[PDB]
């Protein structure tokens, strides 16, 4: 809901961030 | 009222330090120094499984020449053509070495060879080589002893009248550098020592202030070093000098960092007004969490570099990350603390004068007023440092780095005196196919290699069965009964697999073989070979290369795709800490804009510097670490702005900059120049490397401090406004209070 | 009238195709002295000017 997900907009934030870098780095790194 | 930390940081003051002492102590003196511990555990710095080391270590297997890729040459020559003596002392010596089974794993004798022996010797006859496999792969210790046990076994013995030995190669050249090194610590180490000294007193005006930091920054450094070694001691982690070194630079920056934060705050806070314990209490609660996050950020982000694939970063990830944590525990615990002890026991840390806090004040008051025309003069500035980076070259050849008076570039001199090639780094290709190779046909096809290799645009020699002195220029026929004469059969054993399926020819090429152009070379080399045997039998063989331009280009491959893999973990990190920090999704992206944008302008600055003017190009380590210590300081320093103009934002957005340039802009600034001209002191050693890579950080933290964040992110933050706060709502000027 | 009087030299002489004086005809003349050098690479003439 609205509440539950705009009181915890960092940690959700963060969560994007690392799955996107962890995902880049794996991709990456294979080569 | 006084939180639990702090109190029990400051009434366990003494035991605790002795503490500190206690431990420095014990892991100082039960545990070996870094150098050691760490020479006694080295890591070859190729990667295990690149396309050229493979290609080395099954070479050594097929013809059974050992399993290392180490090699050396002895280069002899002398003022009148060689003679007969000549080759008596070459045969004693060579029997000599070959006697010696322990150090020394194979050779390669072409100058005792007649068939041969023109393709060993110069061409008006003066001079000749040897190679010599050697054990140990490149940088561990093995191969260091190894060559110095050669160099010994040959300089024994006296050389006839007229002729001169040399030891020469990679090897020699690998150790021979690590010695110089060694040699240049003093000299560089006594001019860091007084311009440090000199600079901390400049900053200070004092001597007492200035003795405390430099106990806090040695225990520090000690602490630090002595746990290292440590765990690497017990082979509980990896170690290598390449970590030990950047190891001590990060110590020595980080902990001066923290230091002077922790004492210009209580200064400051004793300036206005507080008494000792408040003035305690609030350099404590304004610096604490600061010096957590940074730290926190540093280690993740260094540990996070271990997950590359070049062992130069691949082994320098654990052992940083521990030094930091160690680092950031120790001015966390036993800086307020020895800050209470020299503030109660007498009168040591006390603030004289207010000129520099004045001063930014003022520079605070002009950016505030006019944010505009100072944001595009600064990035004008980084404009012109911006546009000399696309043209950026970098070369691999270490000869040229170096003082020429090291045996082995005297050994390179003779070898370019007497020869036109580069034939002191040859290379090695080899075919590996499923039939006996002894015969006509496949002859044919051989010499169809060899000249498809000759021909490339760069190659000077090919050295190969057809022709031993290397010019296949030649129409060829070689009867069957060839194969019976012994000497060629010795020929066939020193260039055919015994087993007849491989063949190998030795590649050498003109002018330097290690600059880019002879890097991009080898591509070609292999082309060609595949393209010689299309449409013979020999289809399909599996093609190896072997030698020094080859590691170097799979260095520069892997150095290239490290190098992003480290950017954009770094990156995302500041990012991170930049959001919990300041709640703040534009202030981040913000800070890592102009992080990026200032690594930009500093290498630009440094290329236009080193490269166009003085005529010297740069090494292919220089942005690696010039990169890691830069982003590491830049965070720092940006989190302690940051966070303190968050927390003088409540007060209107910009008397807040104004008040927040005060109060931190002097503290960075005196960290930043007080680091800077301490690399910068490297200047001097004759070790050009160590010049560029302190000369690179010394710029790059001058722009930085003086320019970039004192100008460029303040101004942003005015001109913004509330805009640089969202999400959060904030005012651009509090309620008018009235008269 | 090709070899030199004293027997140190030889010439070729070299005609185009199309517009020796475009952009095309203007970079082959690097590319004929590259291909010069190479030839005479390894031969007795090795280095001559």
């Amino acid at each position: 809901s609205i509440g539950t997900l705009k009181r915890a907009w960092i940690p959700l934030l963060i969560l994007v961030v690392v799955a996107i870098a962890g995902f880049t780095v794996q991709r990456i790194r294979t080569f | 009222a006084r939180p639990f930390i702090p109190r029990m940081i400051r009434t366990f003051a003494v035991p605790i330090i002795l503490g500190w002492l206690v431990t420095i102590a014990v892991l100082n003196v039960t545990v070996p120094q870094l150098e050691t511990v760490g020479q006694i555990q080295a890591v070859s710095m190729s990667p295990d499984a690149a396309p050229s080391m493979i290609s080395m270590k099954h070479i050594g297997k097929v013809f059974e020449e050992g399993d290392s890729d180490s090699a050396a040459m002895i280069v002899l020559e002398g003022q009148r053509p060689l003679g007969d003596a000549a080759h008596a002392f070459y045969d004693q010596m060579i029997g000599r070495l070959q006697a010696d089974t322990t150090h020394v794993q194979s050779l390669q004798d072409f100058w005792g060879d007649p068939l041969t022996a023109t393709g060993a010797q110069s061409s008006d006859g003066k001079a000749a080589y040897v190679q010599v496999k050697l054990a140990g792969n490149q940088g561990e210790s093995l191969a260091n002893e190894s060559v110095e046990a050669v160099k010994t076994i040959v300089e024994r013995l006296a050389p006839p009248p007229g002729v001169k030995v040399y030891v020469t190669g990679s090897a020699a050249l690998v150790a021979d550098q690590q010695q110089a090194g060694d040699r240049s610590l003093q000299v560089i180490e006594a001019v860091t020592f007084t311009v440090i000294i000199v600079m901390l007193l400049l900053v200070y005006r004092s001597i007492i202030t200035s003795a405390i930091m430099l106990t806090m920054v040695v225990l520090g450094l000690l602490a630090t070093r002595g746990g290292v070694a440590f765990l690497g001691f017990h082979r509980i982690i990896g170690l290598s000098t390449f970590a030990t070194n950047l190891l001590v630079v990060l110590a020595i920056a980080a902990a001066t960092d923290y230091a002077i934060f922790l004492i210009g705050r209580y200064q400051e806070a004793r300036g206005l007004g507080q008494d000792r314990e408040s003035a305690y209490y609030t350099m404590f609660g304004g610096t604490a969490h600061v010096v957590l996050g940074s730290g926190l950020t540093i280690a993740g982000a260094t540990f996070c570099l271990s997950f590359t694939r070049l062992p130069y970063f691949q082994t320098l990830g654990v052992p940083l990350a521990i030094g930091m944590v160690i680092v950031v525990a120790a001015a966390l615990t036993l800086g307020p603390a020895i800050i209470a002890v020299t503030s109660r026991f007498g009168k040591l840390l006390e603030p004289k004068r207010m000129a520099r806090v004045r001063g930014w004040r003022k520079v605070g008051a002009a950016i505030v007023r006019w944010p505009g025309p100072i944001l595009v003069g600064a990035v004008a500035l980084a404009l012109v440092g911006l546009l000399t980076l696309p043209g950026y070259r970098t070369n691999y050849n270490d000869r040229n780095y170096l003082p020429a008076d090291l045996p082995a570039n005297e050994g390179y001199a003779a070898a370019e005196r007497h020869f036109s090639q580069a034939r002191m780094n040859p290379e090695v290709l080899m075919v590996e196919s499923d039939h006996d190779m002894r015969n006509s046909a496949d002859f044919l096809v051989i010499n169809k290699i060899a000249k498809a290799i000759f021909a490339v645009e760069g190659i000077s020699r090919v050295q190969a069965i057809t022709r031993p002195d290397g010019k296949p220029i030649e129409s060829f026929y070689l009867p069957p009964e060839v194969f019976d004469n012994p000497d060629f059969q010795r020929g066939l054993e020193q260039f055919l697999s015994p087993d007849g399926h491989a063949v190998r020819f030795i590649i050498s090429h003109e002018g330097d073989p290690m600059s880019q152009a002879g890097i991009a070379r080898i591509a070609k080399i292999k082309t060609a070979a595949k393209e010689a045997i299309k449409g013979t039998p020999l289809e399909g063989s599996a093609i190896y290369l072997g030698g020094t331009a080859a590691m170097f280009k799979d260095l520069s491959d892997g150095n290239t795709y490290d190098l992003m893999i480290a950017g954009i973990s770094a990156l995302c990190l500041i990012f991170i800490i930049m959001l919990i920090t300041t709640r703040s999704v534009v202030a981040a992206a913000v800070i890592v804009g102009t992080v990026v944008l200032s690594l930009g302008a500093s290498f630009g600055l440094s290329v236009l510097i080193w490269q166009h003017i003085l005529g010297i190009e740069l090494h292919w380590l220089v942005l690696a670490m010039a990169v890691i210590i830069l982003l590491a300081v830049g965070a720092d320093y940006n989190l302690l702005l940051v966070a303190r103009l968050k927390e003088e934002i409540h007060a209107g957005i910009n008397t807040g900059i104004i008040r927040a340039m005060g109060g931190s802009g002097s503290v960075v600034t005196a960290a930043g120049l007080v680091f800077a001209f301490t690399m910068m002191s490297f200047a001097v050693s004759e070790l050009t490397v160590m010049a560029q890579v302190g000369t690179t950080i010394g710029m790059g933290l001058l722009f930085d401090t003086l320019i970039v964040r004192s100008f460029m992110t303040p101004s942003i933050a005015a001109l913004l406004g509330k805009w640089f706060w969202w999400p959060q709502v904030v005012r651009q000027r509090p309620i008018p209070q009235p008269w």
